[PDB]
RNA sequence: ACAAUGGAUUCUGGUAUGUUCUAGCGCUUGUACUAAGUCUCAUGUACUAACAUCGAUUGC
């Protein structure tokens, strides 16, 4: 859910917005 | 990136690398680090016009079946080009009548009475919303034909249906990067088009060989009486290397894609060199009409070849009944004069064999040049210095053998 | 720096709206990352 | 009724036809008004004028041919 | 003395193509009604009006 | 202990533009001699693309 991040919109941004959690930074 | 994109095999995939004709991605370099729009568009033009299309109005080119989805200006200026001067239409003769030369030579272990090509609607070839029967087999005995299984399946039970007559038909198709499996193809359109009321087939039990012009792959999906799986898949492959029609379709290919591919003393040496003559194989006498014709009448030719260290000649006597059915008859010549000479270079052990061939005009080298491309030791020279010849016609008794 | 790397992304996506705009498409299906990416060898634009 | 490819034509004897000879007499006539206007011009050249009037010589020999015929 | 000759013509020539296009068509336009009023005046010799 | 996925195509593109092409009435005067068409390939020329052309190493 958009907890703060992402994007406005993905209109103007050239990407799709698609916003994954980095499975990286846990602790 | 390469290996990113799955190899230079994935990546040829979506390009239009086999409708050029080349065995193999070797040796092959561009030629003009610049290049123009219209032969990369052409380049990528299957995976530029895809049929997993989003939104796009179906239209036909007028004399083909290419499908283009929307409109792309510049690809449709290059396939105008490359399918120019009624080519899908001449290439599809072509095979109809290769097909029938193939039958009518082993006729005797078909047990055909008959062999006949139909009478072919000219639309009739690019038309993709139905088709008719091609060339129609009329038997003896009465044939008992297997199941309808796919050109290289293995097994065949012949015990399912006994039928007198059987029927081709041949299917041109131009694949893009989604739909160019040629097997999925003819096995869709062979049961669509049988179970279909309109398109009309004299008999069931035929077969249906497809072609795709953009991938030069060939299929066939039809029941098989018996011998014919053999017979014909060894066919195909000669057809699909040797036929003129296909020729010119992937040397116009060849030519918007501008694609190359690389890689007098010494005549009577140890090597041994073919110099040959088809001047001989064609000829004319005029024959005085009633009042004004040109009177469509040829003598019988010989093909003409000549070795430094065996001091020999070669002839292949050539009857004008060959030439009944065709037209531009003498450009049809050079292809049957290419075969003639791959087969006595086949004939005759390697070592045999020449290094090199050389020929008087090169007006027939390129078929001669496609034919005999069997061995890679093989060169082929142009005569430097132009000898006339047919000094065996003048000969009184090579042309008594040809007479 | 995150403004740079949104800038490289709408940088690099108008390059390859220029070949589409060449041609009378930009539909995605049409260009793969195989027509931009392979080398200019392959016949391909070579982009990086 | 067209007739444009064929010639005005100088030979007369491929058609017999004079109905048809009628239509191939207008196809000349027509000529004759062209170039008969271009005949006078406010430059009034000589080489102009002079070819003009080797063209009217031609013409006025195929009345002459036409009247024989007769 | 060439180049003085064509600079001469050149700085002496101050009209265009079009100005000097519809020139040509007027003067070919007067060539015309002159020719077909000399027509008219010659088929009057002839009686035909 | 993460389930988040934007697109998409039509039109406006070097001969443009411009002119003339009265057959069919309007009353009065005034028997001057034999080259067809279509298709394909080759070469030559003209016009045209408001097309493109320099990326890197040496034996005195």
């Amino acid at each position: 859910s958009y907890n703060g991040i992402g994007l406005k919109s993905a209109k103007g941004s050239s990407t799709s917005g698609h916003v994954q959690r980095s499975l990286a930074s846990n602790n | 990136v390469i290996q990113a994109l799955g190899g230079i095999e994935t990546i040829l995939e979506h390009t239009l690398f086999k409708g050029t004709g080349f065995n193999s991605w070797e040796g092959l370099f561009w030629e003009k680090s610049q290049i123009p729009n219209r032969r990369f568009t052409l380049w990528w033009s299957p995976t530029i016009n895809r049929a997993n299309v989003y939104v796009g109005f179906l239209v036909q080119l007028d004399l083909t079946g290419i499908f283009l989805h929307g409109k792309i200006p510049t690809l449709k200026i290059s396939l105008i080009q490359i399918f120019r001067a009624h080519l899908w239409q001449k290439i599809h003769e072509s095979i109809v009548f290769d097909i029938c030369q193939i039958l009518d030579g082993e006729l005797d272990v078909l047990q055909i009475e008959s062999v006949t090509k139909e009478t072919v609607h000219p639309r009739k070839s690019y038309k993709m919303n139905s088709s008719a029967a091609d060339i129609t087999m009329e038997s003896v005995h009465e044939w008992e034909v297997s199941k309808p299984s796919l050109l290289h399946e293995t097994n065949d039970s012949f015990k399912g249906l006994i039928t007198n007559k059987m029927w081709f038909d041949v299917q041109l198709r131009y694949g893009d990067y989604d739909s160019h499996d040629i097997s999925r193809y003819v096995r869709a359109k062979f049961l669509d088009y049988t179970t279909d009321n309109v398109s009309m087939y004299p008999s069931p039990t035929g077969v249906m060989i497809g072609i795709d012009l953009a991938y030069n792959m060939y299929d066939a999906y039809g029941n098989w009486f018996n011998g014919l799986k053999p017979l014909i898949q060894n066919s195909m492959r000669t057809i699909m290397k040797a036929n003129p029609a296909l020729y010119v379709l992937r040397e116009r290919i060849r030519k918007g894609l501008q694609i190359y591919q690389s890689s007098y003393a010494e005549l009577f040496n140890n090597d041994i060199k073919l110099f040959v003559d088809d001047t001989n194989v064609y000829r004319v006498t005029v024959h005085k009409t009633f009042e004004g014709n040109v009177a469509t009448k040829a003598i019988n030719g010989c093909i003409f070849t000549l070795n430094p260290k065996t001091g020999h000649l070669f002839l292949k006597i050539i009857h004008t009944s060959v030439w009944a059915g065709q037209k531009r008859l003498s450009q049809l010549a050079k292809w049957k004069t290419a075969e003639e000479v791959s087969a006595l270079v086949r004939s005759l052990p390697k070592e045999e064999q020449p290094k090199q061939i050389i020929v008087t005009r090169k007006a027939m080298l390129d078929p001669l040049e496609v034919h005999m491309l069997d061995f890679p030791n093989i060169a082929i020279r142009p005569t430097e210095l132009r000898l006339p010849f047919s000094a065996a016609m003048s000969i009184d008794k090579l042309s008594d053998v040809v007479m | 720096t995150e403004p740079l790397l949104d800038i490289l992304v709408k940088g690099e996506t108008r390059i390859q709206n220029r070949v589409k705009l060449g041609l009378n498409s930009k539909m995605p299906t049409r260009f793969p990352p195989a027509v931009f990416y392979t080398p200019k060898e392959l016949g391909g634009l070579g982009m990086i | 009724k067209d007739y444009s490819r064929y010639q005005r034509p100088r030979n007369v004897s491929k058609v017999k036809s004079i109905k048809e000879a009628n239509e191939w007499k207008r196809q000349v006539s027509k000529e004759i008004k062209q170039k008969s206007t271009r005949i006078y011009d406010p430059s009034l050249n000589e080489m102009q004028i002079a070819e003009l009037n080797d063209e009217l010589n031609n013409l006025f020999k195929e009345w002459k041919r036409w009247q024989w015929h007769i | 003395k060439e180049m003085l000759a064509e600079a001469r013509a050149r700085l002496l020539n101050t009209q265009g193509k079009k100005a000097t296009r519809k020139i040509r068509e007027r003067m070919l336009e007067e060539s015309k009604r002159i020719a077909e009023l000399q027509k008219r005046r010659e088929l009057k010799q002839a009686g035909i009006n």
